[PDB]
């Protein structure tokens, strides 16, 4: 195509889609299988009969969690955060660098991959020592991970080339966005990056005997808290910036879109401790310092359930809906790309409340490490963002490569999105309530199973969970590879614009927006609050570190 | 006013008081 | 007009949800505060590092005889030293009395376990080379199941241990 000459950025967008699609389908693949064991069914040797390297529970746990919460996220979020602020600044990203950040994503995934299939790194997506996998593993992670700091480069880039092009104006909303969000991710990614390089990598090659643990799980926290927010934002980023349009209506403030994510921005990575409340060796007084914290961190998703919430119901009043109601009647729920996000919401609506209980400190010793945990997350990633990554299916897709979604895709692609939704709300019943009655996460309960007759009732909408998302899996697959490898084109659905949203009309903005436009200084902000939150306890364990050998227990 | 809006922020604050002051009285109950 | 009154009244009940919100969560902050002055905190593990070697904690040191494990540290005092590893947990039973304040101080000779206590607060992680502290009192006898709710290998959905709470 003229397109992809004029727009090269289509093409690695798109290239980075489909291997988060991919990614997303093969680590689905244990997700029914997973869920039917915490429905107490063992469905496990169909399973190995059908793909015969899983030798596990364990292994399809870990692909399971690497391939869906790690890989298909990153590759969703550098399609998107790079994308749509160079499609919004109508300039061309450093193409160059944009193809090197696709490679390396795509050599560290199967450079990864390798030792995982092969049941060298059963470590599960957290890797916690002293559980020790092949280093190919750790490698090819750290080489994937670091291709975001690449994409990092890329948007600071284009932000840069445009303000020196336009000086004296306020950078524009998506822009913004993708900055601090990639700002947020320098920071948040240090600590697995020394995790890593300190800790992890050296170990797996032979040049240290042991690991510390604690600093390991410590560090890893540094980035694992903020990565489920870099999970987030660039959903955020769609359901503010573009869903208003599909829903037929405008976003109703700019400033409140650019203050969630500026909060985002600065409360994201201090606040890891709340992973570690059961943990020995990190001083209680720090950890209800985080608890506060990650409360606070809340705040800009509380905001943007009205900001949200209110242009919807703009939209839908503009479509004629009146009365308390009418509202969401009127909304175009028809148009799959619009349904996927507005489902993610809603789930987004137990899944928020259930993180504000994991939040709370001492009410984490309840939930800690049940089944409680999967039930909220997956209402959180496996519903919301994802949701909203296959809603773009149907708008972003035709833009990247003008193939067409006809009549039939679109109603396919709205059974797929729903029967996604009620199976996560399903599981979510099953997981919350199994949690309840001290079900432990990451088992393989189906083995033994008697263990736990008063879950009988939540277990079973496990099993159905399991049966109705293996039915949703199987349509999302077949209208993946539908629309991919469709017959027609139509280049004007690649030559079309986005559909970016109108910010609806009204003043009082301008100095607030100013002062949220110092990122140089918002981002010193935000690593002054993460030396403050981790520095003290960090200068600790470093001094008192107690490396222990490691072990392969599969 | 936005009665929508205010709809669906009194169905989130419903469901977190919900969610928060049960796991509240499950961890007393434990203690 | 019509959009300009439409954002000036979702902003000024914006900013009403937004101070409710606040409200809400510090009401939390608050609340959470009240549970860290009370006996129910005990299950915070302690945060003083105490770092033990895990390849001699099997031969050498308060774990190296589990029948020796519960040592009264004061008149209504009992600490616990309990090793966790794959995949089960020593002593078994954990053998206590009721009403008494147990301290557990637990450790692992391998990789991370959990130590869950099913009925109670108490859910501790337990790292190689540290000891996890933690105390609580039994109000009711009987048995009580220890849950292992960290992935610690193949054999983690089979890791239970038991404690007895004597009247
Ligand atoms: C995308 C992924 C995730 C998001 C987002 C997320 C949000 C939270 N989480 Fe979480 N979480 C924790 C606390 C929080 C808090 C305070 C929030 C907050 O950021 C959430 C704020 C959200 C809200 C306040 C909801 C706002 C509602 C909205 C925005 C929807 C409105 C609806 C509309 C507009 C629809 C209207 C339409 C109509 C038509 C009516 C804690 C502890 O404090 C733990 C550790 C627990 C333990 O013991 O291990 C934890 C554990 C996890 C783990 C497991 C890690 C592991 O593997 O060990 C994952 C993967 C995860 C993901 C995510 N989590 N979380
Ligand atoms: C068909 C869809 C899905 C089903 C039926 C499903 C089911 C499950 C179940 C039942 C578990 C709990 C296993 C355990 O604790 O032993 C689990 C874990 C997990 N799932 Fe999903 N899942 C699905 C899709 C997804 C998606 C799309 C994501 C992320 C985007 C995701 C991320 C995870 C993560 C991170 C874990 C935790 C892994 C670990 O603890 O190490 N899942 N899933
Ligand atoms: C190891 C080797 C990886 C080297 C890969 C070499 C291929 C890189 C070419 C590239 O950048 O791809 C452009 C794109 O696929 C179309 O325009
Ligand atoms: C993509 C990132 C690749 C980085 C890997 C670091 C590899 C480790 C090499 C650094 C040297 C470590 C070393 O020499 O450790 C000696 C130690 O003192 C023993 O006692
Ligand atoms: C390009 C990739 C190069 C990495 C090649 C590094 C290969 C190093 C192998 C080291 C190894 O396997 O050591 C494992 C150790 O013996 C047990 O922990
Ligand atoms: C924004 C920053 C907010 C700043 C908030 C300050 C928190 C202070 C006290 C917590 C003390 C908790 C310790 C009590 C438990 C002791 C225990 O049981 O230890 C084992
Ligand atoms: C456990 C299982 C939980 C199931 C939850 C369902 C939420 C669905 C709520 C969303 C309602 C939208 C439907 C709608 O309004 O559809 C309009 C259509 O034009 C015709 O009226
Ligand atoms: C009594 C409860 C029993 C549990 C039900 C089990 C789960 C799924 C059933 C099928 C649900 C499929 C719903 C599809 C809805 C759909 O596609 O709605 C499009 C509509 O136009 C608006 O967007
Ligand atoms: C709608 C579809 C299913 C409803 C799910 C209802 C769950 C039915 C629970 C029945 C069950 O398995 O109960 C076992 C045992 O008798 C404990 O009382
Ligand atoms: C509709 C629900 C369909 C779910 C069917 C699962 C059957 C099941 O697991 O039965 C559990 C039962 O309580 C003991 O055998
Ligand atoms: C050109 C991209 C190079 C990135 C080097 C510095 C990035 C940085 O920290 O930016 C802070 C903020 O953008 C203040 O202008
Ligand atoms: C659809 C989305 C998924 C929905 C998630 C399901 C969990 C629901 C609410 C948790 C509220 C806490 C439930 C426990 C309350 C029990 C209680 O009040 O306990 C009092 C007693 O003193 C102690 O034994
Ligand atoms: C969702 C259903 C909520 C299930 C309620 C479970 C109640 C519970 O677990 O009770 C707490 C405590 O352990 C009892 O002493
Ligand atoms: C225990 C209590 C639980 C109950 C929870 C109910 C939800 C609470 C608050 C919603 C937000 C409050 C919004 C009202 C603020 C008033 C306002 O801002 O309106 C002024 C404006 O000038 C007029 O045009
Ligand atoms: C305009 C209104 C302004 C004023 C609004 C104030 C909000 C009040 C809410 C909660 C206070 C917390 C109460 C603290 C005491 C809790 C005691 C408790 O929970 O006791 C359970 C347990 O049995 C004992 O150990
Ligand atoms: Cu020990 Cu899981
Ligand atoms: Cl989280
Ligand atoms: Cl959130
Ligand atoms: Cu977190």
């Amino acid at each position: 195509s003229r397109v992809y000459e004029a727009y090269p950025e289509k093409k690695a967008t798109l290239y980075f889609l489909v291997l988060g699609f991919l990614a997303l389908i093969v680590g689905s693949l244990f997700g029914p299988f997973q869920a039917l064991n915490y429905g107490n069914v063992d469905a496990y040797p169909l399973l190995k009969r059908l793909l015969p390297f899983v030798q596990s529970y364990y292994q399809g746990l870990t692909l399971h969690g690497v391939l869906n919460a790690i890989v298909f996220t990153q590759l969703f979020a550098q399609a998107i955060m790079v994308y749509l602020p160079a499609r919004e600044l109508n300039m061309r990203p450093n193409m160059g660098l944009m193809w090197l950040s696709w490679w390396m994503a795509f050599i560290g995934l199967v450079v990864a991959a390798l030792p995982l299939l092969a049941n060298e790194a059963t470590v599960l997506y957290t890797f916690y020592p002293p559980l020790k996998g092949h280093w190919a593993f750790y490698l090819g992670a750290s080489v994937f991970v670091l291709s975001t700091w690449v994409s990092i480069y890329i948007v600071l880039d284009l932000w840069r080339r445009w303000k020196a092009a336009n000086p004296g104006k306020v950078t524009p909303l998506v822009t913004y966005m993708a900055v601090v969000f990639w700002l947020m991710w320098f920071l948040a990614s240090l600590g697995l990056v020394l995790e890593a390089v300190l800790f992890l990598l050296p170990w797996s090659f032979g040049l240290v005997e042991g690991v510390d643990p604690l600093v390991a799980r410590t560090l890893f926290w540094w980035t694992g808290h903020p990565i489920v927010y870099f999970w987030l934002l660039p959903a955020y980023a769609i359901i503010y910036t573009i869903l208003p349009k599909q829903a037929g209506g405008k976003l109703v403030s700019d400033p409140m879109a650019r203050l969630a994510f500026l909060l985002f921005l600065l409360l994201s990575t201090p606040v890891g401790f709340h992973h570690q409340f059961a943990d020995p060796g990190i001083d209680p007084t720090w950890k209800m310092i985080h608890s506060v914290l990650t409360l606070f961190v809340a705040v800009p998703s509380l905001m943007t359930a009205f900001t949200v919430a209110a242009s919807l119901e703009f939209a839908g009043r503009l479509r004629g809906g009146r009365g308390l109601f009418g509202w969401i009647r009127a909304l175009p729920w028809d148009n799959p790309a619009f349904v996927a996000p507005v489902l993610g919401l809603l789930g987004f609506i137990p899944g928020g409340a259930g993180g504000i209980v994991n939040a709370s400190f001492t009410l984490d010793y309840v939930v800690h490490n049940t089944a409680w945990v999967p039930g909220h997350f997956h209402l959180q990633v496996a519903s919301l963002v994802t949701l909203t990554a296959m809603g773009s299916l149907y708008w972003l897709l035709p833009n990247l490569t003008g193939k067409p979604i006809s009549d039939a895709q679109r109603r396919l692609g709205l059974a797929v999105v729903w029967l996604w939704f009620l199976g996560m709300m399903i599981m979510a019943v099953g997981l919350h309530w199994a949690g309840l009655l001290n079900v432990p996460r990451r088992a393989y309960i189906a083995q033994v199973p008697d263990a736990y007759p008063h879950a009988a009732v939540p277990m079973v909408f496990n099993v159905l969970a399991g049966i109705v998302l293996l039915v949703a899996l199987l349509l999302f697959i077949y209208g993946l590879f539908s629309v991919l490898l469709s017959r027609e084109r139509k280049p004007e659905l690649a030559e079309a614009p986005l559909p970016f949203a109108e910010v609806i009309s009204g003043p009082e903005d301008r100095r607030l927006v100013l002062a949220m436009d110092r990122i140089g200084f918002w981002f010193a902000v935000a690593a002054i609050l993460v030396v403050l939150a981790y520095g003290p306890t960090l200068v600790q364990l470093f001094g008192h570190l107690n490396p222990v050998p490691g072990w392969r227990l599969w | 006013k936005p009665k929508g809006a205010l709809a669906v922020i009194l169905v989130l604050t419903l469901t977190i008081l919900v969610f928060w002051l049960g796991v509240y009285a499950v961890f007393f109950a434990r203690g | 007009v019509d959009e300009h009154k439409a954002h000036k009244a979702i902003l000024a009940y914006e900013k009403g949800w937004l101070a409710f919100s606040l409200a809400m969560l510090f009401v939390f902050i608050a609340l959470i505060a009240y549970t860290l002055a009370t006996h129910t905190a005990g299950v915070i593990p302690a945060g003083k590092l105490e770092r033990v070697d895990p390849t001699t904690v099997r031969q050498e040191g308060p774990w190296a005889d589990p029948a020796q494990a519960v040592v009264q540290t004061g008149p209504n005092q009992y600490t616990v030293y309990v090793l966790a590893f794959a995949f089960g947990y020593q002593p078994n039973p954990i053998e206590v009395p009721q009403g008494a304040e147990i301290v557990f101080k637990i450790t692992s000779p391998d990789v991370i376990h959990g130590f869950h206590v099913e009925g109670t607060n108490i859910n501790v992680e337990v790292l190689p080379g540290e000891v996890s502290t933690v105390r609580y009192t039994f109000k009711r006898p009987g048995e009580y199941r220890i849950i292992c709710n960290q992935y610690c290998g193949l054999g983690h959905q089979n890791m239970f241990g038991t404690i007895v709470v004597k009247e």
